[PDB]
């Protein structure tokens, strides 16, 4: 029912892309981060199939942890329509993206794993991205089964 | 308002599901009700 993107320019500077799939007459938009700081507020029913663009900030509180844009469309009658997505920033250096880099290649080719399913692996051990002896004994436990 | 996009070109689905939300949405603006749902509620006790 919507699609939102986030590009990002410097520090903290972003880019808020978004654009609705169905189309609500509503009074506002109004655009908010883990549903505290409000982002973006425009006038009047945004338009269907129209990408909308709008330029944000993030600090580094809010890149810790993976956080949420709501998207709420809110009627004249009161009532409203809420669509969000969770999305989640990671910086690295071109030196450490290109060896982790190197680890996802090598590891799907081998394995024949997607590498979104690899995420899952790594993911579920520990908070951080990265291949250790106890991801390798799951990537065994995930073929096996 | 439709979007000429890669996904409405390929994926493939039903005509009469395209046929019953044009329906829905017709019947949607003229009654001026919330969602589907009261659409689907209002034809279950129109009598004529």
């Amino acid at each position: 029912q919507m699609d939102v993107e986030l590009f990002p320019f410097g520090g903290e500077n972003y880019r808020l892309d978004y654009k609705f799939k169905n189309f609500y007459n509503a009074s506002y938009l109004s655009i908010k981060l883990n549903d505290k700081r409000e982002l973006v507020r425009t006038e009047g029913a945004p338009q269907v199939n129209i990408e909308y663009s709008a330029n944000i900030t993030l600090n580094t509180a809010d890149i810790s942890q993976p956080f949420e844009i709501g998207l709420t469309r809110v009627l004249p009658s009161g009532s409203w329509a809420y669509a969000a997505a969770k999305f989640t920033v990671e910086e690295y250096n071109q030196y450490s993206f290109l060896l982790k880099l190197n680890k996802a290649i090598r590891l799907s080719r081998a394995t024949e794993l997607s590498p979104t399913i690899l995420e899952g692996i790594v993911r579920s051990v520990n908070l951080q991205l990265d291949i250790n002896t106890d991801v390798l004994g799951k990537v065994f436990l995930t073929k096996y089964y | 308002s439709m979007a000429l996009s890669q996904q409405n070109m390929d994926i493939e689905l039903s005509t009469l599901s395209l046929s019953n939300e044009l329906l829905l949405e017709s019947i949607k603006t003229e009654s001026k009700l919330e969602n589907y749902t009261k659409v689907m509620e209002m034809l279950s006790t129109f009598r004529p």
